[PDB]
Formats: structure tokens, C-alpha cells, sequence
């Protein structure tokens, strides 16, 4: 149409006088910062051109295909007249469109939203790149040995051609791709993320394309995609980024932490399935809740993450307590032995049988918290990857042409099971658990349970399992999960160096009599699990910093699992650790 | 101590440019109906000004403009809006609704003035239709 | 002769549409829900309608029902403009799904003749294998020879098709038009495979299989290894006759015996004698084998997540026994029983193993024994010379009750609910006394868990019962001997096992307050032990007795239960 040429001139004299902020066209800038650095990525925001021109925005949410082949257009004139001779390096020059207002999920994708923009929220996996797609064919037909050709885009298979011109014939057909259309490949399989699905539904999934924009996203992470529907066919990424605070929920949070002692409430809060113990639910809350990372100028970045390693008899709950945690928690990923959830974490370069073929994926959440179950039962890749996991904070993938070092600060809850079943008390954790020392350093926290013969047990937990199947005070659920995420996202509380002198004095006590009683040692690394979980105790307390008596709760932590950890012959400092208990 | 003219002018006089926008982006289209809910506006409008938006600056876009959006609540309780016109926001049409509200703004500016630069107001919201019974 | 009728047809179809609206207030008279259904989906626009063929037999003293049954493929593009017309004068991107459903007759696929072609039928059976989801091609954009000119060709759902003159007069050719898929208009297509069921197989005949069709919405509800009934048209294949389904649904005197055996006291003690007649001796397996058939409540919880509330059985022993003789025995009485010989399978085999067609190369997700007879006995012989891959997918299935599979880019996850009769032998065969479970049984600790009854058996020479059971097995080789027979048949069995499955019965504050008190006394033999206590006593066991007392309940027909027969399921559990 000829009403396109009436919409080019609009647009070429709108990107020379859009001055928005004190006069100046950021759009020069922008021209020049693309033709000096040749780049072919364009940015243009939507609310801009919308607040110039809202018949443009409606077309380009009617009809981007054609909206696309008039702004390619304009910014290669614009390029050209700007800068000479940039058509000899690059002939095109695409646009990214961002800013979308109308931000879409998965599960809303219908078919009234074909043809049209849509920004999508997701996690990528599967990923495959730089290799020649088709879109055009040929065909040799073998019997006269001639040529047919037809169209193939990216969703089906192939078209099948069985019959010749003039053979007529049922013959055996090869595909020729040597007179044949180019090819672009970002084949990314992406996924709704678990954080925002609704329960009882499952999340969804979708193929997109990505052309012209390859290995720039980071497999298992947030991302948000602006594109076109059709398999969706990606225009712009962003890696940056329904469940979330709102303005009448914030001021009763406060309201809530201000008042009665509420870290208590959260742990009682924490089982309601079973009455427990505040061990094992006192390491859960601390790991899931975190602390904070630092950096002094730039280097010696700190884990902010406390994984914690549970242990006792496999007749006791150990998996109900991650199992809560995978539907309490965000970003929770719940990952099992070889493969139960087929996903994992570490990287791998292996074949695959949809299309039989050799591909690379670092498998997977970042801020998150992986839920490990039986870790005594894995091999030699997977426990190796969670070692580098553990001891630093990135993965690195060195395989299949591509070379990326990834993001892994997540949080790590294990579960695990001793060698024959009983604990053996009389003998330590290192000869118990199949495990070594530089391994069991890593995890801070190692609580255990043991068996209880006493009346007492008896009288509680078979009640409470038969209260349980016998029908068919504490902070509620749905306020806990929220306050989660509010207060893991907005405070950041530090120490101050006023009187926090005395815990070096009591870990000089604390180091030394280790030694002269016990064989195990206490080194610096239990020194900066105590700050943490002070530190995390102050961000459940919502505090402005860290008081005086949150290091009494971290030693307390810190004293029963060590202490518990060890023989009954360390039994004198189950009474040495009373003075400061 | 109203200080609306430090505050308010600026900030809620381009919640009608990003409004009209986000309601010309659903309810025109050529695929499939479908009614402007209250759920996805607020949302679209929190990505243009990257601020919280609470969904009551809608009600004082209501109360500065009153004809273009119907507080109607549906029956399942989410409070939907729609547009006078069946034949679709065009451009111009977009336009002129931008120099309406910039115009309408003045008036109440200028007006409210005269009691005493913005003198005082608050940008109440306006009454939400109350369901019967 | 048709092209006048179909109008007809139309205005009949919009008549039946147009003149019922709803007056159903106050339980009174009765006319159809169409207009606030189609009210209904105004807001989420799907247009997958459900229309009853049984609201539909009523017009025309059924004679609009029967001349539409027969030329239903030649009628539906007028019923699909009648409802077109009759949504577009009520309502204001346009696809359309009418489904029919409930049929008054069950046709087999053995019963398929070449006289339906074109017709409606209704086909029930169980679902083998599965494929994945594949955009259908609905419309396309062809482009000219020489006029480069776009034309919006509708497809009919039969074969790539082309079109014939070029609308615009520049040219009048009829060659080879191109494809174009910018302007075209895609959706899920899928074809599964449906096959005969069990219990209506002929004599030394085989369960011939058929592949179906489906599109619309109808498809991703379909679970995989289940009864299913699809409501569709006889489609011809290029030739084979194949199927279209829009509705799918998962399916799957007498009185006086049962209120007769409902009444009386020694009932219990025939059942556990009548669950299994050909075997001699053995109360306790025959005990765990009838409680095993029947479960207890899997949604006991407040927080929102099910439980297992299934009985898990199985038995060890030495050799030459009639351990098998059970197995031999479920399998040809439950109509829910899968039976595996534990060697001939594997963990993809187990559960979903994938095959390839050649027609594109693609995948098909083969079923198997295990996610198959939902609440019913999945009995496996000999289970410690199976793999390691198969033992930790039947953990990864017991720990959780549904299943994921992850093959070829999707994910799909399903419930699954099975009672597991474990078959077990020893590394050396002779049960020893020598040692625990654990060493003899040769099989790791989350494996072994989950069970909630262990059965071993010990043979040596005892006359007295051994010339018994000779004399029984040399008695029962004869022409259908009376020895054998039970105190009754299945006959009342069947509908006994049924109306105890459907009652759900609610424990009490005294069995609870007598339940910890038994745990205690269970509990305390663990204490200066070693003497007959041969395994460790948790939670598991608890929750074993827990299943088995509303198991008991059930078989009782009590809607409360008392401690005295969860005393005799403490009895059992002592026995083991």
C-alpha cells in the first residue's frame, strides 16, 4: 500500500525532534553509539512514539509485520544520511522494541493474540544456537533427476514431495539446501516460571525463535521477551527480570514484626503438618530467609546463602519439610538423585532423541533455594558441580563451541541418610556419613535427629499422625510467605562496630577448647556463619541492624550442631557451652 | 500544607498518556472482543513509570475526567472500564483526548486557585459505584 | 439432493437452538442451558460447546436425531453456520468445536462396519500410546505464478489441497501454486491409539487396535493408560478406516444378597478363607491379599497435599511354593491387575517407553503395567532380578503419587494410584533364621520402605499337615473338583468388594486413645530385642496399621471402627 509512504515521512521526522529532556535529541546519540560501535540493535521506547503518535502504536500492536518493514527502512536512511557508506558492512538494521505495557503470561496466550506484540515473562532452557534453519527447499527427484521446490517455515517437519513432474513416479526424493534460503537458529524452549503459577496448575511452555541476539540470555533465569505471535518469534530480551507486596499489606507487616517476639511464631509456624522440633526448622527458616552479600572495592565477594545438610534415621519426615518449602518458598527448585525431575545442575554436553543430535545446557534459579534429597546416593558429575556450587558462586560451561561462566547463588537444602541406618552415636559425623571434611565445610548448619524410646515421643507424634487421619496461635501462611519476599527485597541490614568486639572473645574461648577435648576444630568460616545468621535473624526481625542478642541465638545455633555433630565423649561441653547459654 | 503544586501536577497529568494507550491496547483489536479489565492496566502502567501505581490514581483520573471511563463493577468483582465510542480511539481522536485532559486539568487548576501556582487540592478520588444491597 | 435439505437441516438446528432458553428455577419444567452457556463462554471466547445427543432426540419425535446420525459429515458445515448465525445475531479470530456426547448405545471396535461411514458412533476402550501435539495447517496463503497475488485458501481437513484459477484475470493457469505460512492459520492436532478392552476380547481372538483422531480442545485431557469413550465420525484414511473423537470423558436379587451378608457374624472368616480356595494353609497372606484389594482415605490432610492411603504386599520365601499361586489368582479375579514377570521389563517399559513412525520420524509414548488399573493390584514376580533404573522409578512412584515424564522437549506428569504385590525370592533362595530382612532380602533401604506387609514363608517336614496338602493337591487334579469349592462364589463377592469400596468410614477417639498405647507395646519390644525382632519399628509402621484399620473397617461395613479389630490388625503385624 501507498499508505505506508505517508507513515515513513511521519516517523522520519519524528526521530529528529523527539527532545524530551532538556532539549536534547537523544536519538543523535543514539545513532551514533550504534554507527561507531556498528551495531544493528536499534532502541526505541513505546511510550514515546505512543505519546507522539498513538495511531502508530495501534498499528504496530494490529500489524508489526508490516509495521517492521518500514522501520528497518527509515533507520537505514537515517544511518545512511548520517553516516556514508554503511550500507558496504551492514545492509539491514533491525529495531528492539521495548517498554510494552501489556505484559501477557503464558496461560493467556489465546488465539485472539495471534498476529500481534506480546511481552511474555519466562525461564529459557534448552539451548541451541548459531545454525542454519531452513524456510525455503529443493528436492531432487532421483528417477528423471530433476528439481522441485517449495516453502518450509519453522514448525512442522518437512513437506513431503512425492510426486514428480513428469515421472509420476513414488520414487525416493533427497533434499537439496544447496541452492536454498539462509539460516538463523535460537531454538529456546521457554517455561512459565514456578514462583507465579497458580496451585494445581501446571505451568506451560513455548518454542521461540531468536534472529539477527544469541547467547545473551542465561539458561535458568527470569527473562522477559517482546515479540510477535505466530511460536513466538522474539524481537527484544531482557535478562533483568502475580504473588507480590502490595501498599495495604506493607504497613501491617511492620505492624506485625514490631510486635511479640514474632521469630518464634514463624518457626511454630514453619511444620503444621507435624509438631517436630525447632532444630530442624530453626536451620530451614535462617537458610531460607539468607543474608546479605558483600564486596569490599569490587573482590572478596562472600556467600550470602546458608545451606544447611539434615540427618538422622530414615524413619523420620525429612522430605515433608522441602516438600512444604518447594510450594512455600520462591523460586524453590526441588531436584532428585540421576534425573526424577529430568533437570539438574550441573553442565553437560549430551545427545538428544527428539532430534538426534549432540547439544550443551548448564541445566539450571539463581536467587533461589535447591531442595537435595538422599545426597549420599549421586555420582561423580553432580557432586562436583554442587561442589563448585558450594565453594564459589558460578558454573562454568566449557563445551559444545560455547564457553560461559554462569550466576550460582542459590541456596542448598540437603538431606541425606547414614551408612546402615542407625546414626552409631559412639563414633563421629566423618566416619558415619560416607562424606569427607571439605565437603561437610561447606554446609554450615548439620542438624540430626536420633531415636526417642521415651513415653514422651509417644505421647505426641502418634497423636498428632492420628489427629491427621482421624479428620477425613501461630503467624498464618499466606502472610509468612508474603513477608518472605518483602523482606528479602527491600532491607539490607549491616553491623556496627560498637560492641560486637566481645563474640571475637567468646570464639577465642570457643576455638581453644575444641582442641583439648575435642578433634574436630572450629575455624574463621563458623565465625561468618554466626554473622549470617544473626544477620538473617535481624532481616526476619526487620530491624535497621543487627542487636546484641541475635549472636546469642547464632551461637546457640552454632553449639547444637557442632557439639551435636561429634561423639558423647564431648559430652563436658555440653555443660562448657552452659555458661553462655 | 497541600503542596500539590510541588507534588501532584506533572506526575498525574501523564497517567492519562500512558491510560489511553493501555486502553487502545485491548480493546481495539481485530481478534476476538474481550472487555478492559482493571488487573492488567495497573500492571502495564507500573512498567511505563517504573513506580508502584496504586488503582487509585485511575479513580482521580476519574475524578479530573469523568466521561471517558465507566466505574461499573463486574460480578466478579473486578471493577472494568471501557469507552463511549464503538468505532475505536483513532490517533487524532487520541490526540484531542490528550489535549482535553491537559485542558480540563487547567480548568480545575485554575479554578481551585482562585481561593488564594497550585493552591490547594488533593486529587480526591472519585466515588466508586457501590453494588446494590 | 442435499443442498436444499441442509438449509433445512440449518433452520431446524437454529430452531432447536433459538426456541430453548432456560426456565429451570425451583426444580420445574425443563428446557436446555444452550443460550446461557453460549452466555458463559462470551467472556473466555473458546467456542468447544458440549451439545447432549439426548436433549437432541426429543425434536421431530426423534427423526431430526436420525437423519442427522446418518449424514453428519454432509450436515456439518450447516450446523456450524446455524450456530455461527445464531451467536452472531446474539453476540457480537473465529474458530468453532460442536461436540456431541452420551449416546444411548456402546459400540465395540469389533462391531465397525462400512455401513457407519460418515455416521456418528460412540467407541470405548483403552487408550495405548500417545503422540505429541502438531499445529494443523486450518488455512494458508497460496501465491500466483505470475500475479504474485495472495489467495486465502480454506482447507477441509482431508489433504494438502490447491486451488484451481487465479481469482484475478491476469492469468488463468493451473500450475503448481505456492505456499505460504505468514498469513495462514494454525492449531493442536493429535492421534492416539485406541484399543480393545479385557473384558470384551473373543475366544483365542487378538485386541485389534485402531488409531483416532482429535482436534479442538478436546485434545491434552486424554491421559495416557486409561478407560476412555470418544464420541465421533467414521473417517476413511488413505485404504484405512480411521476415527474423529470431539468428546472424551475417563470413564472407569443383588440387594438381597448383600443386605443378607451384611447381617451376619462369620463373614470374615469365610472371606479370608474364599480369597484364595486353592491354596492350602496360609491365613495371614490370604489375610493381607483380601485387605490389599481395598484402601483407606488418600486426602487425610489440611494443609492440601495426598497421601498414600494404598496397602503395599509382598512375599518371600523359599522356593516350589504357592506364592505364585496368588498371583495366578488376582490376575484372572480382579478386573483391575496388571501381572509383569519382573525380568521381561525395564523402567521405560515399566511405565511409558517411546517409539518411532517413519511418516515424520516422531515420537509415541507406549504405555505399560505400571500407571495402568488405577486403584486396583499391580502384581510383580520376581522382583530382586530387576535393574536399578526400574526399582528407583517404582520409588520415584511411591514416593509421590504422579509420575513425570520428560522425553523429546515435553513434560507431562500424571496421577497414578496402584496397590504393589511384590514377589520376592532370596541371593540364595533357603530363608535362613540366621538374619535380618535386610541382608536376605538383597535390595537397599528406600526401596524396602514404603511396604506395608511383609509375608515370609518357611517350609520343613511336618506329616501331619504335609499328607493334607498332598492329598489336596493330588484331590485337586481331577475334573473340576469340590474340594476346591469356597463357603461362596464371586458372584456376590464382586458387588461386596464394591459396595465396601464405596463406603469411606471415619475412625474414633477410643481406637486412637488405644491406638498409642498399642504403638507403646509395639514399640517396647524393640527394647533388650534381637529374640524374633528382626526389623526397626517408625512412622511407617504406623501408618501401615493406620490403612490397615479402616481396611478392616470397610470389610466389616462399620462406619466407626472399634479397637478390637485393629487388635486383630495388631495381631497381624505381630505375626510378621
Amino acid at each position: 500500500p501507498n499508505v505506508s509512504r505517508t507513515i515513513a515521512r511521519e516517523l522520519k521526522s519524528f526521530l529528529l525532534e523527539y527532545t524530551d529532556e532538556t532539549g536534547r535529541s537523544v536519538y543523535g546519540a543514539r545513532i551514533r553509539t550504534l554507527g561507531e560501535m556498528n551495531s544493528e540493535s536499534l532502541e526505541v521506547n513505546y511510550r514515546h512514539l505512543a505519546e507522539s503518535k498513538a495511531i502508530l502504536a495501534l498499528f504496530l500492536a494490529k500489524c508489526p509485520e508490516e509495521m517492521l518493514k518500514i522501520f528497518d527502512l527509515v533507520a537505514m536512511e537515517a544511518t545512511e544520511l548520517h553516516y556514508p557508506d554503511y550500507a558496504r558492512i551492514h545492509s539491514e538494521i533491525h529495531v528492539r522494541i521495548s517498554d510494552f505495557p501489556t505484559i501477557y503470561s503464558l496461560r493467556e496466550l489465546r488465539e485472539s493474540n495471534l498476529s500481534s506484540l506480546v511481552r511474555v515473562t519466562g525461564v529459557v532452557t534448552r539451548r541451541t544456537g548459531v545454525f542454519p534453519q531452513l524456510k525455503y527447499v529443493k528436492f531432487n527427484c532421483l528417477k528423471c533427476g530433476s528439481i522441485l521446490g517449495p516453502f518450509f517455515q519453522d514448525s512442522n517437519e518437512e513437506i513431503r514431495i512425492s510426486f514428480c513432474t513428469n515421472c509420476k513416479s513414488k520414487g525416493p526424493f533427497r533434499v537439496n539446501g544447496e541452492k536454498t534460503v539462509y539460516r538463523n537458529y535460537q531454538r529456546v524452549t521457554l517455561q512459565e516460571a514456578p514462583g507465579t503459577v497458580p496451585p494445581g496448575r501446571l505451568p506451560r511452555h513455548r518454542e521461540v525463535i531468536l534472529l539477527a541476539l544469541v547467547d545473551v540470555s542465561k539458561p535458568g533465569e527470569e527473562v522477559e521477551v517482546t515479540g510477535i505471535y505466530k511460536i513466538i518469534e522474539a524481537n527484544s530480551i531482557k535478562r533483568r527480570e502475580v504473588f507480590s507486596w502490595t501498599e495495604e499489606e506493607e504497613r501491617e507487616f511492620r505492624k506485625i514484626s514490631r510486635d511479640r517476639g514474632i521469630i518464634d511464631k514463624i518457626i511454630s509456624s514453619m511444620a503444621p503438618s507435624i509438631y517436630g522440633h525447632r532444630d530442624i526448622k530453626t536451620a530451614v527458616a535462617c537458610s531460607l530467609f539468607g543474608g546479605v552479600p558483600k564486596n569490599v572495592n569490587g573482590k572478596h565477594s562472600i556467600r550470602g546463602d546458608i545451606n544447611v545438610l539434615l540427618l538422622g534415621d530414615p524413619g523420620t519426615a525429612k522430605s515433608q519439610i522441602l516438600k512444604y518449602v518447594e510450594k512455600t518458598a520462591h523460586r524453590a527448585v526441588f531436584a532428585t538423585g540421576q534425573g526424577a525431575s529430568a533437570v539438574g545442575l550441573t553442565a553437560s554436553v549430551r545427545k538428544d532423541p527428539i532430534t538426534k543430535e549432540w547439544t550443551l545446557e548448564g541445566g539450571a534459579a539463581d536467587k533461589g533455594v535447591c531442595l537435595i534429597d538422599e545426597f549420599d546416593k549421586m555420582n561423580d558429575q553432580d557432586r562436583t558441580s554442587i561442589h563448585e556450587a558450594m565453594e564459589q558462586q558460578s558454573i562454568s560451561i566449557s563445551k559444545a563451541g560455547i564457553v560461559t561462566t554462569l550466576q550460582a547463588r542459590c541456596s542448598i537444602i540437603a538431606a541425606a541418610n547414614p551408612n546402615g541406618g542407625r546414626y552409631n552415636s559412639t563414633l563421629p559425623l566423618a566416619q558415619n556419613v560416607s562424606l569427607t571434611e571439605p565437603i561437610l565445610s561447606r554446609f554450615d548448619i548439620l542438624c540430626v535427629v536420633r531415636d526417642l524410646v521415651d513415653e514422651e515421643a509417644d505421647e505426641r507424634l502418634a497423636t498428632f499422625v492420628v489427629d491427621s487421619h482421624v479428620r477425613s496461635s501461630p503467624i498464618p501462611q499466606e502472610l509468612l510467605m508474603k513477608y518472605i519476599h518483602y523482606a528479602r527485597t527491600k532491607i539490607y541490614p549491616k553491623l556496627h562496630q560498637m560492641d560486637m568486639d566481645k563474640v571475637s572473645r567468646v570464639y577465642a574461648d570457643l576455638r581453644r577448647e575444641s582442641i583439648s577435648t575435642g578433634s574436630f576444630p572450629i575455624t574463621v568460616r563458623h565465625l561468618e556463619s554466626i554473622l549470617r545468621i544473626a544477620e538473617s535473624f535481624a532481616k526476619m526481625r526487620l530491624s535497621e541492624f543487627v542487636s546484641s542478642y541475635d549472636l546469642d541465638r547464632a551461637i546457640k545455633v552454632v553449639v547444637d550442631s557442632f557439639v551435636d555433630a561429634q561423639k558423647v565423649s564431648v559430652r563436658r561441653q555440653l555443660r562448657r557451652s552452659f555458661a553462655i547459654y | 500544607s497541600i503542596l500539590r503544586l510541588q507534588d501532584a501536577m506533572k506526575f498525574v497529568k501523564e497517567l492519562f498518556t500512558v491510560c489511553e494507550t493501555v486502553l487502545s491496547l485491548n480493546a481495539l483489536s481485530r481478534s476476538t472482543g474481550v472487555p478492559p479489565e482493571l488487573h492488567v492496566l495497573l500492571p502495564q502502567i507500573s512498567s511505563m513509570m517504573k513506580r508502584k501505581i496504586v488503582q487509585d490514581d485511575i479513580l482521580k483520573l476519574l475524578t479530573i475526567w469523568s466521561d471517558a471511563y465507566v466505574v461499573e463493577l463486574n460480578s466478579r468483582g473486578e471493577l472494568t472500564m471501557n469507552l463511549p465510542k464503538r468505532d475505536n480511539l483513532t490517533t487524532l481522536t487520541n490526540k484531542s483526548r490528550t489535549l482535553a485532559f491537559v485542558e480540563r486539568a487547567e480548568s480545575w487548576y485554575q479554578q481551585v486557585i482562585a481561593s488564594k501556582r497550585r493552591s490547594s487540592s488533593n486529587s480526591k478520588t472519585v466515588l466508586s459505584s457501590k453494588v446494590q444491597t | 439432493v442435499d443442498d436444499v435439505t441442509g438449509e433445512k437441516v440449518r433452520e431446524a438446528f437454529e430452531q432447536f437452538l433459538e426456541d430453548f432458553s432456560v426456565q429451570s428455577t425451583d426444580t420445574g419444567e425443563v428446557e436446555k442451558v444452550y443460550r446461557a452457556q453460549i452466555e458463559f463462554m462470551k467472556i473466555y471466547d473458546l467456542n468447544t460447546i458440549y451439545i447432549d445427543y439426548q436433549h437432541l432426540s426429543m425434536r421431530e419425535n426423534g427423526a431430526l436425531a436420525m437423519a442427522i446420525s446418518e449424514q453428519y459429515y454432509r450436515f456439518l458445515p450447516f450446523l456450524q453456520k446455524g450456530l455461527r448465525r445464531v451467536v452472531r445475531k446474539y453476540a457480537p479470530e473465529r474458530v468453532f468445536q460442536i461436540s456431541f456426547f452420551n449416546l444411548p448405545t456402546v459400540h465395540r471396535i469389533r462391531d465397525i462396519r462400512s455401513e457407519k461411514i460418515g455416521s456418528l458412533l460412540s467407541i470405548s476402550g483403552t487408550v495405548t500410546r500417545t503422540s505429541e501435539v502438531r499445529p494443523e495447517l486450518y488455512k494458508a496463503s497460496f501465491t500466483c505464478d505470475m500475479c504474485r497475488a495472495i489467495v486465502d485458501n480454506v482447507e477441509q481437513s482431508f489433504k494438502y489441497t490447491e486451488p484451481t484459477f487465479c481469482p484475478n484475470p491476469s492469468c488463468e493457469n493451473r500450475a503448481f501454486w505456492t505456499l505460504n505460512v505468514t498469513r495462514s492459520r494454525f492449531l493442536d492436532w493429535q492421534k492416539v491409539r485406541i484399543q480393545e478392552n479385557a473384558n470384551e476380547i473373543p475366544t483365542g481372538s487378538m485386541p485389534r487396535t485402531l488409531d483416532v483422531i482429535l482436534r479442538g480442545d478436546s485434545v491434552e485431557r486424554a491421559k495416557p493408560g486409561d478407560r476412555c469413550k470418544f464420541t465421533g465420525v467414521e473417517i476413511v484414511v488413505p485404504y484405512k478406516i480411521s476415527f474423529l473423537a470431539c468428546h472424551v470423558i475417563s470413564i472407569g436379587d443383588e440387594i438381597n444378597e448383600l443386605k443378607e451378608m451384611v447381617k451376619d457374624e462369620h463373614i470374615y472368616d469365610k472371606l479370608v478363607r474364599s480369597i484364595a480356595p486353592a491354596v492350602f494353609g496360609h491365613e495371614a497372606v490370604k489375610k493381607g491379599i483380601l485387605l490389599q484389594m481395598l484402601g483407606g482415605v488418600h486426602k487425610s490432610t489440611v494443609e492440601g497435599i495426598k497421601l498414600r492411603g494404598d496397602i503395599n504386599i509382598c512375599v518371600v520365601g523359599d522356593p516350589s511354593t504357592s506364592k505364585s499361586q496368588f498371583l495366578k489368582y488376582v490376575v484372572g479375579f480382579a478386573p483391575r491387575s496388571v501381572y509383569t514377570s519382573g525380568k521381561a521389563s525395564s523402567a521405560a517399559g515399566l511405565t511409558a517407553a517411546v517409539v518411532r513412525d517413519e511418516e515424520g520420524g516422531d515420537y509415541t509414548i507406549e504405555a505399560g503395567a505400571l500407571m495402568l488399573a488405577d486403584n486396583g493390584i499391580c502384581c510383580i514376580d520376581e522382583f530382586d532380578k530387576m535393574d536399578i533404573s526400574d526399582q528407583v522409578a517404582i520409588h520415584e512412584a511411591m514416593e509421590q503419587q504422579t509420575i513425570s515424564i520428560a522425553k523429546a522437549g515435553i513434560h507431562a506428569t500424571l496421577n497414578a494410584r496402584t496397590s504393589i504385590l511384590a514377589a520376592a525370592n532370596p541371593v540364595g533362595g533357603r530363608y535362613n533364621r540366621k538374619l535380618s530382612l535386610r541382608g536376605n532380602l538383597n535390595m537397599t533401604a528406600p526401596i524396602m520402605s514404603r511396604f506395608d506387609l511383609f509375608f515370609v514363608i518357611l517350609d520343613d517336614c511336618n506329616e501331619k499337615i504335609d499328607t493334607e496338602l498332598a492329598s489336596h493337591i493330588v484331590d485337586l487334579h481331577m475334573k473340576r473338583d469340590e474340594a476346591i469349592e469356597p463357603p461362596f462364589s464371586a458372584e456376590q463377592l464382586r458387588r461386596y468388594i464394591k459396595y465396601a469400596r464405596t463406603f469411606k468410614p471415619i475412625l474414633t477417639k477410643e481406637a486412637r486413645s488405644y491406638l498409642v498405647e498399642k504403638y507403646k507395646e509395639l514399640r517396647k519390644d524393640d527394647a533388650q530385642g534381637f529374640s524374633r525382632s528382626s526389623y526397626r519399628i517408625t512412622v511407617r509402621q504406623l501408618e501401615s496399621m493406620i490403612r490397615l484399620s479402616e481396611a478392616i473397617a470397610r470389610a466389616n461395613c462399620v462406619d466407626e471402627i472399634t479397637p478390637s479389630f485393629i487388635a486383630e490388625a495388631y495381631d497381624l503385624l505381630r505375626q510378621s
